[PDB]
């Protein structure tokens, strides 16, 4: 199913996307696709998806989003920076 | 500086909205006709082949948000000219009736069509 | 009877236990569709079996069935309805070993029809 980094062992109870963007912020970088699989021990399509889902939940995550050049391999990727995450 | 329609075929895309919401899809283009899809909505259009390319987008995922956070089915509108580029796309569309409302679309030529 | 012209979302499943999403348009006899990782083409002859081709254009993320090049698909008439729902076998041509099972959605009709 997926593993919890050390770095956030105590939020066992909260679902994957708030769990996945406590650890972006304990980062304080910007996360692509591979970091999130690496971390969470999912394959790619669904880390992809976990990015996807928390841009949309504005209300919870407070965030920025670009897509850039990296590589290259001439392509670009979507990343994001996580500044904090609301539990209340 | 050329007209919308360019080639035929299948195309990724990856679009963001004005407030940093982001999706990625397909999309296929097929003589006067536009579809495509993601992983909560799908979309069409016809190029009307003089104006704006209406294309309309309805969500059929609802444990998913919609990535301009629109609880109905809107419109988005296409501009006429798309600039072009080498098998690489950017264009501005906004919501019908809403002009803040948009998304940045970046668009990928994959491959022709079959027929 | 014979399947309708839309839009399909669909879900897919290989026996290597890999799943997927993506999206799938019938226009006439004209199969077109794709994912985040592959794209698809095929005509139904509507005599045959339908053979799809697979293209692979983004290879950061592994097929279902973990090919890494372009394979051709066979998927047999007999099951194609014009159901709201479809479930299908679906195994690469010259291996019937390697396979999906697809689940098709039907979502919305076309906007010019026929």
């Amino acid at each position: 199913d997926y593993v919890i980094p050390d770095s956030v062992k105590n939020y066992d109870g909260e679902p994957l996307y708030i769990l996945v963007s406590l650890w972006c912020k304990l980062q304080e970088k910007w996360i692509s696709r591979n970091d999130i699989a690496e971390a969470f021990g999912i394959n790619l399509r669904r880390a992809s998806f976990i990015i996807t889902y928390i841009s949309r939940r504005k209300e919870k995550i407070s965030f920025r989003v670009r897509y850039v050049s990296y590589g290259n391999l001439h392509y670009k990727r979507l990343e994001i920076f996580i500044y904090d995450v609301n539990l209340e | 500086a050329a007209s919308m329609i360019m080639k035929d075929g299948i195309y990724s895309i990856i679009f963001i909205s004005n407030e940093d919401s982001c999706g990625e899809g397909i999309l296929i283009k097929n003589g006067n006709m536009i579809t495509g899809g993601d992983i909560a909505s799908v979309y069409q259009g016809v190029l009307s082949e003089d104006e704006d390319i209406i294309l309309h987008v309805h969500r059929y995922n609802y444990e998913i948000p919609s990535v301009l956070n629109i609880e109905q089915d809107y419109q988005l509108v296409i501009p006429k000219k798309v600039l072009s580029n080498d098998n690489n796309l950017t264009l501005h569309c906004h919501v019908r009736g809403n002009e803040k409302l948009f998304v940045d679309v970046y668009a990928k030529f994959i491959e022709p069509l079959v027929i």
